[PDB]
């Protein structure tokens, strides 16, 4: 079964997917390929949650009906600079205001 | 390689599989160091464009029965703009 | 061209709705007139009687959106056990998904009032319409 994620750091966000059945290790061997960045200087979270290395995305919550193409699950991600950073994701913009036509 | 950048008006970053990004003819051109700069677009709405590519690769062709592509009205006009000129 | 075949040569038919769209079936008669039918909410199926060599194609009621029909635009209901006519929804262009989304906010007098290029209005104003998808044809 295939989830859909958004891995975001700071002004970074990475676009993939992964099998429910897969690990949290795993997707940090994907970060690696993309980031530069070993799986040991990197730390993975649902909300405030640090997940597990061992655990499945499944066992984490990251279900094919909630992390949807159209509709991504955010996975937190901090690196290691040694000490971690505090997690810290930027918000994207805000919309602006309805056009009055629009309302 | 496997991935490209999008960068948003507002300095987000946004990696996206390579032939997820080059189902839109203007980001192709636009590629050919791996990295594509939009000083228009928005990340709010650059965002939802990835999520699209998404969508668009799992659901073409076929599975059966598609879900609505959702766009909150507060996007719509700019969305609107920006697949206008990616050609999404 | 598009047009039904008068066969006279019965054939049952399952219309199933799986779309979350209320859809509208159009029947295109003997001389090529689309004739509506009878509309279905979003997860709905009628077993309803039509002909061999008939021609359907199926729209969103409200809005005039194309849906698709066992994968393509028209359905030619064949010999029969009922045929089933599996409605659902394309995947749209984004382009055209954003089009659907502020022509349901926008009224089209307002239209004009927009801050977009011309081609834009235009693309809006071009609304979905079954004569317009007739011709051609091609
Ligand atoms: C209940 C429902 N919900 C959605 S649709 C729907 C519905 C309702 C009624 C029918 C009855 N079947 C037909 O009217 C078929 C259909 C076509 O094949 C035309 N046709 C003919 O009897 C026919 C034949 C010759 C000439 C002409 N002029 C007609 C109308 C069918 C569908």
């Amino acid at each position: 079964m295939d989830v859909f994620l958004m891995i975001r750091r700071h002004k970074t966000t990475i676009f993939t997917d992964a099998k429910e059945s897969s690990t949290v290790f795993e997707l940090k061997r994907i970060v690696e390929g993309i980031l530069k960045r070993p799986p040991d200087e990197q730390r993975l979270y649902k909300d405030d949650q640090l997940l597990d290395d061992g655990k499945t995305l499944g066992e984490c919550g990251f279900t094919s009906q909630t992390a949807r193409p159209q509709a991504p699950a955010t996975v937190g991600l901090a690196f290691r600079a040694d000490t971690f950073e505090a997690l810290c994701i930027e918000p994207f913009s805000s919309p602006p205001e309805l056009p009055d036509v629009m309302k | 390689m496997m991935y490209v950048k999008l960068i948003s008006s507002d300095g987000h970053e946004f990696i996206v599989k390579r032939e997820h990004a080059l189902t839109s003819g203007t980001i192709k051109a636009m590629l050919s160091t791996n990295e594509v700069n939009f000083r228009e677009i928005p990340s709010h709405v650059l965002s939802k464009v990835c999520m699209y590519f998404t969508y668009k690769v799992r659901y073409t062709n076929s599975s059966t029965e598609i879900p609505e592509f959702p766009i909150a009205p507060e996007i719509a006009l700019e969305l609107l703009m920006a697949a206008n000129f990616l050609d999404c | 061209v598009l047009r039904s075949v008068n066969s006279r040569e019965p054939s049952q038919v399952i219309f199933c709705n799986r779309s979350p769209r209320v859809v509208l079936p159009v029947w295109l008669n003997f001389d090529g007139e689309p004739q509506p039918y009878p509309t279905l909410p979003p997860g709905t199926g009628r077993r309803i009687h039509s002909y061999r060599g008939h021609l359907w194609l199926f729209r969103d009621a409200g809005t005039h959106d194309g849906l698709l029909v066992n994968q393509t635009e028209l359905f030619v209901p064949s010999l029969n056990q009922p045929i089933f006519a599996n409605i659902t929804l394309p995947v749209y262009t984004l382009k055209e998904r954003c089009l659907q989304v502020v022509r349901s906010l926008v009224k089209p007098e307002n239209y004009r009032r927009l801050d977009i290029v011309r081609s834009l209005y235009e693309d809006l104003e071009d609304h979905p319409n079954v004569q317009k998808d007739l011709e051609r044809l091609t």
